[PDB]
RNA sequence: UCUGAUCGUAUUGGGCCUCUAACCUCGGACCGUAUAUCCGGUUCAGGGACAGUGCCUGGUGGGUAGUUUAACUGGGGCGGUUGCCUCCUAAAAUGUAACGGAGGCGCCCAAAGGUUCCCUCAACCUGGACGGCAAUCAGGUGUUGAGUGUAAGUGCACAAGGGAGCUUGACUGCGAGACGGACAUGUCGAGCAGGGACGAAAGUCGGGACUAGUGAUCCGGCACCUCUGAGUGGAAGGGG
RNA sequence: UGCACUACGAGUAAAGAUGCUCGUUACGCGCGGCAGGACGAAAAGACCCCGGGACCUUCACUACAACUUGGUAUUGGUGC
RNA sequence: AAAACACAGGUCCGUGCGAAGUCGCAAGACGAUGUAUACGGACUGACGCCUGCCCGGUGCUGGAAGGUUAAGAGGACCCGUUAACUCCCUUUGGGGGUGAAGCGGAGAAUUUAAGCCCCAGUAAACGGCGGUGGUAACUAUAACAUCCUAAGGUAGCGA
RNA sequence: AAGUCCAAGAGUGCGGCAGUGAGACGGCGGGGGAUAAGCUCCGUGCGUCGAGAGGGAAACAGCCCAGAUCGCCGGCUAAG
RNA sequence: CUGUGGGUAGGGGUGAAAGGCCAAUCAAACUCCGUGAUAGCUGGUUCUCCCCGAAAUGCAUUUAGGUGCAGCGUCGCAUG
RNA sequence: AGCGAAAGCGAGUCUGAAUAGGGCGUAUCCACACAAGAGUGUGUGGUGUAGUGGUGUGUUCUGGACCCGAAGCGGAGUGA
RNA sequence: CUGCUGUGAAUCUGCCGGGACCACCCGGUAAGCCUGAAUACUUCCCAGUGACCGAUAGCGGAUUAGUACCGUGAGGGAAU
RNA sequence: UAUAUAGGCGUCUGGGGGGAACGCGGGGAAGUGAAACAUCUCAGUACCCGUAGGAAGAGAAAACAAAAUGUGAUUCCGUG
């Protein structure tokens, strides 16, 4: 008469915060994951619960690096 | 007869020289031996009150 | 508790800098290690209290 | 002049048997008082420093008084649930409800933290006394099916998995920029300086492969500080 | 007692219609009767839930009366 | 309007006397111009035969060797203030340490009542009254060995 | 990169004044239920009702057409 | 049984006990006063036109038919 | 005239060992330089800074506070 | 500052206060008593005034008004 | 019952009761608010008791103050 279930989490709002082609400030974080799903990139680093973040200013761009998805901050030219 | 200032939030808020009300952030009284200590400076000192709360608190703070 | 809070404090000067955890049925003796002490200046032995 | 077995004086308590004089008697008589089971007085007879009563104090105390006794909920009750973490529902961004479907948490480890270096499992075949498929040895095949403190998920063989050396960064002063957000919470973070660990150096180190292991404010304790100190100096008290 | 020159049937509609649809029936106005409907009148449902009361019970809480303990004042004397 | 209340009868408990109980802040009053063959309270309910067990729980009553405990007496020890020094170290001061008395603050040992724990009695006090392992007359009709308790339904009655 | 641009009467920031926090059915994706309910619970730069008049569906909030500034004894059409 | 006179008063009285009765009222009479008690609840709130125009969701809640903040309306200013 | 818990200092001030970062503050804009494109800073000049008191309107606070409505609670009295 | 209870001093090199307390300084002189003015109010009397009401208003009462009436009573209480 | 007192007799002089508000000294709620409630509030309010006066009460420092060669009884009003 009774369900010995019903309990759930918070949503921890993960998934990649900035898409290809995004220009964003040094530190802003790219990506909110568990393990590593996307590895660091280039100029890219990796936070204490695995969160991607730009080390530099740039554009975002993903790649794969030996069988490894990374993302990668691109140097865009200074006008 | 003339306004009553809410005793409660005036020991708790503060204005600055432009008019911003100052806060202080909670969670930093006791029970601290588990908190890292970026935590712990993410904690203190002021910080400006939200723009949702500044309506309320500035009816308290005049009374 | 068997892991309760314990403090540390400076042997040369008696302050009390860190609080942290140990197991009472692992280490039965008073914790030292070589902590940093703020108005020593330097990195000196700290004893549980 | 301490150690002691001692008597006495001055003083003050504890107790005991008493005495009467406070106080008490609805015991008698007499009087105010012609009238009076009131009342007061006088006196005899009894208690008696007790009792009663003030003040302070501990017990017992529905005798009375004021009140409290949650919510969700396919009505309410009875059951079950209430915070946190992981997955599916959840419709390939994020978020998404039901008494929808499954489990965990309220810890643990002074190493199971930091660094430096080194290694690759599980399973299977073959050859070996106990020893059997199975325990340790040797040869081979074996790219991940093993293991990762601990649920699940995302990861990890480049290893985050196995082994050893040294060691405490399970730091102090901070923090550009951000994620998430009703708010309050929360989460990431390069980089600078002090003082260190490891490393030849490059460098890494603000606990742990990651995401649970927690409780706002009030009020109070403790240690430290260069703050304050109700005329002044202290103190008490407050403050950081 | 909102009205008014206030039929029925099968429907439709806040799901049980005199008043809407489509058809059927019906000259106008009364008198005596009957109670099927007008979810008829009456009484801001008394059942049930929600909020609030009130009185009752008790090893609910907190108090107080009452009862009781001791100290001390009233309260003193001699002997041990 | 009843089967419910009352009742005459029963017991239990309290009360030694302006009793106990009750109404009152008290004085005072009823009880009662009564005095344990009386009065109050509780249950039962003419009569007849009877009223089992359990005192562990909770009350009531009684007791005291101990444990625990208030106010009150005690003020060891500590702290504040400062007459005095005593020193530097710079000089007309000013901080270090000690610090008597006096006044203040926190106050331990020690001592001390009832209650509670404790031990007894009490059920016409509020209350409670069991099973299992395998069995025969023609199936029976729970009254062979053992577990547990404070004790394991007595008499009578019983769809 | 354009479009719309004498308008969407659009975004964003600060402030004054709000109401709302009982939603309904229909289309598509689903949980609960018996792949029942005019059932219940979610998703949807989906719609309509709510807060919507007019035409169609006989009548018929939520379906189809179409958004009522007023007048006309003009015309053309939409669903049907 | 009854007449006349009298006594008991509200957390009180009285009850051969039904919560009975105590002035057509009693699980605490009535009158006045506190007082315009308080009600997250129901009801009502009065002239006009012009422009714009919702929500019935999220989060927390001694919370679930109440409220706060967010979302979503309007007006003023800034930007464009 | 602000910063600071405060002593205090003052276009600064707090934290800190830090001419080392950050917080708050130095109306606002303009230019010229000197430094980096890690989001611009620093400095020299310039411009120079707007409040307050009546009163209308909206909202609000304390008051019965938009109007109406309990069952009930208390004080003092009236009734056998 | 002050009530009840207990204990209980000094007469000026005294005693009290200056937010525990102590020292120093300063202010004052308790346990005795009187005391005008400036301040509060209007039963009643006089004289006035009103961007006060004008007979369902204004006092309950413009008229038999605390009247008639209702209640055992406290008390309620018109209409003209 | 001796001292005597309690009492008794006589002769005077006062007291008593009322009143709308204001004063002083005592006793002292609850509704309510706190979104429950007990501290707290309401509120020393309502009510009650004792007493006045034309006003009352207070009043002549055992006060403030803060190192100023400072104020100087009380009451009331405005600020703070
Ligand atoms: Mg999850
Ligand atoms: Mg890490
Ligand atoms: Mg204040
Ligand atoms: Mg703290
Ligand atoms: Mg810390
Ligand atoms: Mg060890
Ligand atoms: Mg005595
Ligand atoms: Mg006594
Ligand atoms: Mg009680
Ligand atoms: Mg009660
Ligand atoms: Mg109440
Ligand atoms: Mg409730
Ligand atoms: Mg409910
Ligand atoms: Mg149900
Ligand atoms: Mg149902
Ligand atoms: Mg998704
Ligand atoms: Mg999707
Ligand atoms: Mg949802
Ligand atoms: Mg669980
Ligand atoms: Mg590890
Ligand atoms: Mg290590
Ligand atoms: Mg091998
Ligand atoms: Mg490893
Ligand atoms: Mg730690
Ligand atoms: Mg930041
Ligand atoms: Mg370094
Ligand atoms: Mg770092
Ligand atoms: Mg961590
Ligand atoms: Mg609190
Ligand atoms: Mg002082
Ligand atoms: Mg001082
Ligand atoms: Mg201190
Ligand atoms: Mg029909
Ligand atoms: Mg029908
Ligand atoms: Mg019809
Ligand atoms: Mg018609
Ligand atoms: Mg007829
Ligand atoms: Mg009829
Ligand atoms: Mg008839
Ligand atoms: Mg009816
Ligand atoms: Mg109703
Ligand atoms: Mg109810
Ligand atoms: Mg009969
Ligand atoms: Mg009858
Ligand atoms: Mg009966
Ligand atoms: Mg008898
Ligand atoms: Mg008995
Ligand atoms: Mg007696
Ligand atoms: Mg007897
Ligand atoms: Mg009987
Ligand atoms: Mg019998
Ligand atoms: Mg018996
Ligand atoms: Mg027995
Ligand atoms: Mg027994
Ligand atoms: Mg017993
Ligand atoms: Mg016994
Ligand atoms: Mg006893
Ligand atoms: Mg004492
Ligand atoms: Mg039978
Ligand atoms: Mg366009
Ligand atoms: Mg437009
Ligand atoms: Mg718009
Ligand atoms: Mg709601
Ligand atoms: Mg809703
Ligand atoms: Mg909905
Ligand atoms: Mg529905
Ligand atoms: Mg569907
Ligand atoms: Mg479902
Ligand atoms: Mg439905
Ligand atoms: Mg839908
Ligand atoms: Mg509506
Ligand atoms: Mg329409
Ligand atoms: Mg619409
Ligand atoms: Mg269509
Ligand atoms: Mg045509
Ligand atoms: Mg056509
Ligand atoms: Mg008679
Ligand atoms: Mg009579
Ligand atoms: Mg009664
Ligand atoms: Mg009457
Ligand atoms: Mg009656
Ligand atoms: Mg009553
Ligand atoms: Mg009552
Ligand atoms: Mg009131
Ligand atoms: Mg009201
Ligand atoms: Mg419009
Ligand atoms: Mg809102
Ligand atoms: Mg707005
Ligand atoms: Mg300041
Ligand atoms: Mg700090
Ligand atoms: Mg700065
Ligand atoms: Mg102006
Ligand atoms: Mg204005
Ligand atoms: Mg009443
Ligand atoms: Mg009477
Ligand atoms: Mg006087
Ligand atoms: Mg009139
Ligand atoms: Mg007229
Ligand atoms: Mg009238
Ligand atoms: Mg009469
Ligand atoms: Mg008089
Ligand atoms: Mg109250
Ligand atoms: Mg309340
Ligand atoms: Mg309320
Ligand atoms: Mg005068
Ligand atoms: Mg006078
Ligand atoms: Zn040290």
């Amino acid at each position: 008469s009774s369900s010995r279930n019903g309990r759930d989490s918070a949503a921890q709002r993960l998934g990649v915060k900035r898409f290809g082609g995004q220009v964003v400030k040094a530190g802003e974080i790219l990506v909110r994951q568990r393990g590593t799903h996307f590895h660091p990139g280039v100029n890219v680093g990796r936070g204490g619960d695995d969160t991607l973040f730009a080390l530099a200013p740039g554009a975002v761009e993903f790649g794969a690096k030996r069988g490894r998805k990374t993302v990668n901050i691109v140097p865009v030219a200074r006008p | 007869p003339k306004a009553k200032t809410h005793s409660g939030a005036s020991k708790r808020f503060r204005r600055t020289g432009t008019g911003k009300i100052v806060r202080q952030k909670a969670n930093r009284r006791h029970l601290l031996e588990h908190k890292p200590t970026k935590r712990t400076r993410r904690l203190d000192g002021r910080t400006t009150v939200s723009a949702a709360d500044n309506s309320r608190i500035n009816k308290l703070l005049n009374g | 508790d068997v892991r309760p809070k314990i403090t540390l404090a400076c042997e040369v000067c008696k302050h009390r800098n860190y609080i942290t955890k140990k197991n009472r049925r692992n280490d039965p003796d008073r914790l030292e290690i070589k902590k940093f002490c703020p108005n020593c200046g330097t990195h000196q032995p700290h004893k549980e209290s």
